């Protein structure tokens, strides 16, 4: 049994099966991945996203507590819950709150290509992410669906080089440990790289990338990532067609 | 004024003198830079400039006058 309920669901589940009462919320039902459940649903109007189980919520839960003690901006959760009699096969749910106004990385980057931004405005939001992965990482938290997509650009505010946020989003395979194994950070900034390979990236704008996500000199990451620095970009060429 | 900015931040990069810094000089056998401290240099102008260098173009800054070209 595990079970957190914070605002608005604590009072609204009072007397109630919070695990009956998830599966009788209501909204836009999403994906249905073997007894797995997404649904967008309202509560005074916020929008919340509804995640059931009946691999668990518990991924995205650990990883969204890690993510707030290392002050990495991400989905609140308001709901969490596991039950059952057979630990490996465990009913459970997780509701977060609704990042919005927000445009995701790849939206907004679409057509770099084409429309170029700002330089600075560019480098920062490189950088940017170069930070928050990093700080994912040394927190560890691996998110195993590491791609531009699953950051959110806060739109409630005009956005320029100089002031805008992200927030990570969608950690529902995240592994939180108290270290990131060196495999799974790879996995994830190959994934970032791969998720990005068509927004006009220059090789300086990667490498600034690299000295950010690291905090190291870059003579030294060339140096001591070479292989896995030579196979992203083997991997990178093939998958440009 | 944008023509001695150029020369300005070579040096600055490079830790060479002013007096070395000469539209002649390719920063690798001329003024002791190596391949990275060149892509620093051009990251440098970036940002400096505030704009971006092109990978094709900036493959071709390789001296000091090829530094100046590109900024004007
Ligand atoms: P000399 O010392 O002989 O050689 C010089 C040099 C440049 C070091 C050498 O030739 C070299 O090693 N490579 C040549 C070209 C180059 O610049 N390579 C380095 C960059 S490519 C790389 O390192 C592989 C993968 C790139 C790293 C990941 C990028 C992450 C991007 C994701 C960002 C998300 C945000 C997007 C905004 C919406």
């Amino acid at each position: 049994m595990r079970l957190v309920l914070e605002e608005p669901f604590k009072r609204l589940w009072n007397g109630r099966d919070p695990f009956e009462a998830v599966e009788a919320l209501q909204g836009k039902v999403y994906r249905e991945l073997e007894g797995r459940r997404t649904l967008r649903t309202e509560v005074d109007g916020r929008g919340y996203f509804v995640k059931i189980h009946r691999l668990g919520a518990r991924q995205e839960w650990q990883a969204i507590r890690r993510l707030h003690e290392a002050g990495v901006a991400t989905m609140t959760a308001v709901a969490y819950g596991e039950r059952g009699s057979d630990p490996a096969r465990q009913h459970s749910f997780i509701v977060t709150e609704e990042l919005a106004p927000t445009v995701d990385l790849e939206v907004f980057s679409q057509d770099w290509r084409e429309r170029p931004p700002p330089p600075r405005l560019k480098r920062a939001l490189v950088e940017a992410v170069a930070r928050m992965v990093g700080d994912m990482h040394r927190a560890g938290v691996n998110h195993r669906d590491c791609y531009i997509c699953h950051f959110l650009l806060h739109t409630d505010k005009p956005v320029s080089a100089d002031d805008f946020r992200l927030s990570v989003i969608d950690l529902h395979r995240a592994q939180t440990r108290d270290a990131t194994p060196k495999r799974w950070r790879n996995k994830d900034l190959a994934a970032l790289y791969f998720s990005a390979l068509d927004i006009g990236l220059t090789r300086r704008d990667k490498l600034r990338f690299l000295r950010t996500y690291f905090r190291r000199p870059l003579r030294e990451i060339l140096r001591d990532e070479a292989g896995l620095l030579a196979w992203m970009e083997r991997k990178a060429e093939k998958l440009y067609e | 004024t944008i023509e001695e900015r150029v020369k300005k931040i070579i040096g600055e990069q490079l830790g060479v003198k002013q007096e070395e810094v000469t539209n002649n000089a390719s920063f690798v056998e001329d003024l002791g830079a190596d391949s990275l401290d060149t892509v620093e240099l051009v990251m440098a102008l970036e940002e400096e400039f505030d704009t971006e260098i092109p990978d094709e173009e900036a493959e071709k800054i390789t001296t000091v006058q090829a530094a100046i070209d590109y900024i004007n």
